[PDB]
């Protein structure tokens, strides 16, 4: 069984915990409880591998900004998560982008870039302007939704993969 | 240069690591052994996260430290004084210019506020996934809730209010999958006709799928206040542990009533019919992930009653007799197989929980609870970790539920099957070998012939599902 | 090359019956243990002049998990059969447990050591002389244990290789 660290990363309220949870449990969290730092761990068979996931799940407050340097030293890959509904949050992506860049001291960085809340009719952030940004990025772009199910094992699994042929 | 810290004499701590308080394992530092405020200390570091010591600490400390006392222990934690101006500071004062503060606005940003953040975070796990302690201690409760509700400021003030808010849900207290569950499965036994349940008459892949989500269901029950402390060997064990109680009696009541349908089946035929049955459950059981269940197969075939019984040995198609091996190799050489497989296999599974049990105990029992050094006494903290990596690999396989629908009527038979009836386990198992005996007598005893018992056929319908549209 | 013997520890749960296990296979001299290492149950040692391996079976924890006792016992060629000193019902338990083995071994003459364990400063319960007087009616050794000095854990492992040797 290879071990994989995964972390989960962006805006406040953007889904980071609710899509972990469907992930981990099958199960959608109605409740905004922000986070300030929660771990899960999944067993799971990828490509006919068993792998263990170790899923680090992140604060989005602003107010938690100055405390993320420790939990990118450990990552090997990032989900970098935004809400297609909230235009802030997508702008947002690339802070993260550079500081994970910055801290792990690499350009090429396991990531992939996950549009949420995609059971919402309201969206703001169409796919083309997201899509555009994974591809300067070299990374692939997944639509979520926390509540139906949508997308969320392509997203993870997705990372793995990127950190498996790293 | 490093920040400076409060005076050790205002502040517990700032306290310089030494040998006699903190002791480390040969990127963030794994701890042998410490101080209660040293481990504290670590728990709510302002370097960085450990969320993996917080569930171990929160699982096992009452080992070395009361409820009411890691309370008082984090809230010192908590109160951080703030430096006095320096120099600088006071020479801006001075001339009526305002201080830069450049220290002070430091110490904040990177010592106050991580390690207050952190410190809620302890709570937030504590009142999330250990509210045990409150349900026990409704004066512990009252002083959380104090305590959170009292915590002043804005840096802090969207966890305080969310921490509140939790603590009230949790005081008063649905699943979405990738498809849809299979169709259930009916033979002999019709819909609505429970009274004609029996182990050949419902559908040996639906017996197996509706003991596969109650016994998940029982698995998913045990939380780890159950097994720290090696509780559930002890004098109060049905007060601590009821929910591994119930789950173990559950599959001893399992296993027994396997045992009771072979050797109360007199008519060799039908004996046959009856273990081949079973055998067919085991399959299921084994393509389900349910190694709980194959145990409680394993364990009845292995059983004095039953494994003696050569004649129906005899009769079993060799492929059974394949099926039984290669279950029974997964409890060879102290579960060698069993460990390896449930290592492989994509969940849900129902893992076997005596194993961990075991494991647990000897942990407890094998480690000191401290250790000394320079003439001080330190919490032996990798024990408390070895137990926690144990209660964390239990709680990862709680977490997958099983995509099978559950039929009411079935789960409440299995739920309320009792072999033993009235009888007293020594009495009951004295019985089903005394029935062996019967059946099959020991040699050079003629072997005897008896009627059948079963008036509906005892063809089996299979373990492959089937699918109309 | 070498032979293994394939022990069986017995006995009621909740009285330091572990004890036994972890002070023969430990590190004699640093108290500590990982359970959950390939081989924290193997030993190999020397009695009487000839080497040999032990693996020892002890389901400490499992007693609960009552219709699994044949299934375990079914494994072994010797048995120490456990009660706590300071435990009567553990000690009135060893009958049962004795006839569970003659059945499971299906003889009347199976491999075994009573061994009475002194599990903390609690007052004894049963004393030696009717430890020794079962013993005695069993036609088996009797070793007294304790749980915390390592005296007579030894003994009472080598005393069943000693009881396999000569069956
Ligand atoms: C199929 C079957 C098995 C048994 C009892 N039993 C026997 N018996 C062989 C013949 N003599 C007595 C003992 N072998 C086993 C095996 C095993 C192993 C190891 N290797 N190959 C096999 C098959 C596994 C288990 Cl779990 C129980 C076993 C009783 C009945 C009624 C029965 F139908
Ligand atoms: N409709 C819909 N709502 C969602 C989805 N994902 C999350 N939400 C909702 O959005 C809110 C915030 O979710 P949450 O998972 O807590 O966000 P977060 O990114 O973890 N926040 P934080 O950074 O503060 O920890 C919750 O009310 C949640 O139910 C989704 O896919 N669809
Ligand atoms: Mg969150
Ligand atoms: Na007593």
């Amino acid at each position: 069984m290879t071990e994989y660290k995964l972390v989960v990363v962006g805006a406040g309220g953007v889904g980071k915990s609710a899509l972990t949870i469907q992930l981990i449990q099958n199960h959608f969290v109605d409740e905004y409880d922000p986070t300030i730092e929660d771990s899960y761990r999944k067993q799971v068979v990828i490509d006919g591998e068993t792998c263990l996931l170790d899923i680090l799940d992140t604060a989005g407050q602003e107010e938690a900004s100055a405390m993320r340097d420790q939990y990118m030293r450990t990552g090997e890959g990032f989900l970098c998560v935004f809400a297609i509904n909230n235009t802030k949050s997508f702008e947002d992506i690339h802070q993260y982008r550079e500081q994970i860049k910055r801290v792990k001291d690499s350009d090429d960085v396991p990531m992939v870039l996950v549009g949420n809340k995609c059971d919402l009719a309201a969206r703001t952030v169409e796919s083309r302007q997201a899509q555009d940004l994974a591809r300067s990025y070299g990374i692939p772009y997944i639509e979520t939704s926390a509540k139906t199910r949508q997308g969320v094992e392509d997203a993870f699994y997705t990372l793995v993969r990127e950190i498996r042929q790293h | 240069g490093q920040m400076r810290l409060p005076s050790a004499d205002v502040y517990r701590f700032a306290e310089p690591d030494s040998e006699e308080n903190i002791i480390f394992e040969e990127g963030i530092p794994i701890i042998k052994a410490g101080t209660v405020i040293k481990l504290i200390e670590r728990l709510t570091y302002h370097m960085y996260a450990d969320p993996n010591f917080v569930r171990t600490f929160l699982t096992t400390y009452r080992s070395f430290c009361k409820p009411q006392e890691l309370l008082s222990l984090i809230i010192e934690r908590f109160e951080i004084p703030e430096p006095e101006p320096t120099e600088a500071d006071r020479i801006a004062i001075e001339n009526g210019d305002q201080p830069l503060s450049a220290e002070l606005k430091r110490f904040r940003k990177e010592y106050i506020q991580p390690v207050q953040l952190r410190v809620l975070n302890v709570c937030r796990h504590w009142v999330e996934h250990h509210f045990y302690d409150f349900e026990r201690d409704a004066y512990l409760l009252q002083r959380m809730e104090e305590f959170i509700g009292t915590v002043r400021g804005k840096a802090m003030k969207k966890w305080v209010e969310s921490i509140t808010k939790i603590i009230q849900r949790k005081k008063i207290a649905n699943i979405t999958f990738q498809s849809s569950p299979p169709t259930v499965e009916w033979h002999i036994s019709r819909p609505g006709h429970i009274e004609t349940f029996d182990l050949l008459t419902l559908h040996p892949i639906e017996i197996a799928r509706q003991l596969t989500l109650l016994e998940s269901d029982l698995y998913r029950a045990v939380q780890p206040s159950e097994l720290v402390g090696s509780v559930w060997t002890k004098e109060d064990k049905e007060i601590n542990s009821p929910n591994l109680l119930k789950m173990i009696r559950h599959t001893t009541n399992l296993t027994l009533w396997f045992e009771k349908c072979i050797v109360e089946t007199e008519n060799l035929e039908e004996r046959v019919a009856v273990v081949s049955r079973i055998i067919e459950i085991l399959q299921v059981f084994q393509e389900l992930n349910n190694f709980n269940g194959v145990l409680e197969v394993v364990s009845a075939m292995n059983s004095s009653p039953v494994y003696r019984l050569d004649h129906t040995f005899e009769q079993i198609p060799s492929r059974q007799k394949k099926i039984l091996e290669e279950a029974h190799e997964l409890s060879e050489d102290h579960y060698k197989k069993y460990l390896a497989k449930l290592r492989s296999i994509n969940p849900p599974c129902v893992p076997f929980f005596g194993i961990y049990l075991t494991n647990i105990l000897k942990t407890e029992e094998g480690n000191p609870e401290v250790l000394k050094r320079h003439g001080k006494e330190l919490i032996n903290f990798s024990k408390r970790r070895k137990v926690a990596e144990i209660t964390g690999e239990i709680q990862q396989y709680q977490n997958q539920p099983y995509c099978l629908r559950v039929e009411s009527d079935i789960k409440r038979f299995f739920e309320n099957l009792n072999p033993m009836g009235n009888s007293m386990e020594k009495e009951f198992t004295d019985y089903l070998f005394n029935k062996s005996l019967e059946i099959e007598p020991r040699n050079p005893k003629p072997l005897p012939r008896f009627p059948k018992k079963y008036s509906y056929p005892l063809k089996s319908p299979g373990v492959r599902p089937s699918n109309p549209r």
